Formats: C-alpha cells, structure tokens, sequence
RNA sequence: UCGUGCCUGGUGUCUUGG
C-alpha cells in the first residue's frame, strides 16, 4: 500500500543517505547502540585525519 | 547535585512504568521489583570515571 | 634414529611534550 511503501523507501532513503554523509542539517543521525555517531564514507575522507 | 536530580528523576520514570504494568493486569503492584538500583549505582560511578556529566546515551 | 613457525585490537576523550 502507498503509505507503507512510503515509510518503507523514506527510511531507506534515510539508510541510503546516510552511508556517505552522517551530517545532515535538520535531519537524524546514524548511531550504534554503542552509543555514537557511525563514520560514514564521507567521514573517512572529510576532516584533516581523512 | 547536579548528577543526582537527573539520577533520581530516571527512577522515578521506573517506578512508573513498573506501578503500571501491574494495575492494568487488575494485579497488585511491588516496589521492591520496581526500584531500579542500577540508575543510581552506574550512574555516579559512570559520570565519575569517564567524565562525561550526564546521561550515557545522551553523552555528547 | 628425529624437521612444525609472524602472530598482533578498533573506537573515543582528558593530561602532558617542543
């Protein structure tokens, strides 16, 4: 149905999105139950230790 | 101070829920069961060795 | 009188060095 379709490809897009860049403005973050931030693939290559 | 409001607030939060699950049934509810000692014990004894003055999931 | 060999840690933070 549309709506679980919807809720469906909006957290993969959410997933997808969030495997290169783990810094969106106004948008949740990727977090281990081990209580931090994921390193994206962006965030290996990003910073000055990239 | 600081530490032990947000400490005691958690177990207060505990109680709750655990006041609850038990009334719902039309049982009778325990607070020995109820009283989380974990919250206070770790908590302190969490903030106090890696530094962090919170919570550990909201540590950041 | 004998014949086998590179395993091997990641993450964060404070202190301190020029």
């Amino acid at each position: 149905a549309a709506h679980v379709i919807a809720e469906d490809v909006k957290l993969l897009q959410f997933h997808v999105a969030t495997m290169v860049d783990n810094e969106l403005p106004g948008l949740p973050r990727a977090m281990q139950k081990s209580g931090r931030p994921l390193k994206s693939l962006k965030q290996r290559l990003k910073g000055k230790e990239g | 101070a600081f530490l032990f409001r947000g400490m005691f607030k958690n177990l207060l939060k505990e109680v709750r829920i655990y006041a609850q699950k038990f009334i719902d049934r039309g049982k009778d509810f325990n607070l020995e069961l109820a009283i989380k000692t974990r919250i206070i014990s770790d908590g302190l004894k969490y903030s106090l060795a890696t530094g962090n003055w919170g919570d550990q999931k909201k540590a950041h």
